[PDB]
């Protein structure tokens, strides 16, 4: 789900 | 001494980027201050690897073309190369001139620090190796531009995508390599060497991750996300 990166790939 | 405007071009907007957002001065000096024990060390760098992954995250974010790839396609290249890009860090890190100050002492934090001497030794072993190559900041930069740039990564939908964007790089670095280091070459063979090579330690990584113990601590959530557990 990698739920943490996406949102450090988006504004982090 | 070739090397075409498109390519310093690419070249020199990388090395910008490489040298932007660097690590946050309170957990770095937090090696110097403060002090061992098993338990604070295992913190202590614990804390630096989910910093690096922080940095990592948006220097892959601000890559030319990058924003322009598929978004699962990003993520699983991040997700893919986490792992190898702090190994190059870390080569980086160590070997290679010695400022005489605290990196040194970071050794001796992981040296002792929850992780089993038998597998302390084979990588300080491999970051020895990369040593001997004598490598600059631009190869450094490029190694990490291009591992996070792989096709050949678990997931990704469209590879030709992401080629595109990884040739470039990788033209640069071979061209960069007969100009620094021309006496032989086969360096720019033997690099691509070692990314193969990372490659199976990120799979020595995943098994001592489930064998690192200390007390009881936890790995921030971002690592139990990135390093799977
Ligand atoms: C035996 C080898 C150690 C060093 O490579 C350590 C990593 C953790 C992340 C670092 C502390 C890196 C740090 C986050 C770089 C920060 C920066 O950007 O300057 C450089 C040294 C790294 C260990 C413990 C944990 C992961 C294992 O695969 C390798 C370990």
């Amino acid at each position: 789900e990698n739920a943490l990166l996406r949102y450090l790939l988006d504004k982090d | 001494t070739e090397l075409t405007v498109d390519q310093q071009t690419l070249l020199d907007y990388i090395m910008d980027s490489y040298s932007k957002q660097r690590m946050p001065q309170e957990i770095t000096n937090k090696i110097l201050k403060e002090e061992f024990s098993a338990e604070e060390n295992f913190l202590i760098l614990t804390e630096m690897a989910t910093s690096h992954v922080q940095i990592l995250v948006e220097f892959t974010k601000r890559l030319p073309g990058f924003q322009t790839l598929d978004h699962e396609d990003q993520i699983a290249l991040l997700k893919g190369s986490a792992v190898e890009a702090m190994f190059l860090r870390s080569a980086e890190i160590f070997n290679k001139k010695l400022p005489a100050g605290h990196a040194d002492l970071l050794e001796e934090r992981i040296r002792k620090s929850g992780i089993s001497d038998e597998y302390i030794t084979p990588m300080f072993s491999f970051y020895k190796s990369v040593g001997e190559l004598k490598m600059t900041q631009e190869e450094y930069a490029l190694l990490t531009a291009i591992v996070i740039l792989s096709p050949d990564r678990q997931y990704i939908k469209d590879r030709e995508a992401v080629e595109k964007l990884q040739e470039p790089l990788l033209d640069v670095l071979q061209k960069l390599c007969k100009i620094y280091q021309p006496e032989n070459p086969q360096h720019f063979a033997c690099l691509l060497g070692r990314l193969t090579e990372l490659r199976t330690f990120n799979h020595h990584h995943a098994e001592m991750l489930m064998s690192w113990r200390v007390n009881d601590h936890k790995f921030t959530p971002l690592l139990c996300e990135i390093w799977d557990v």
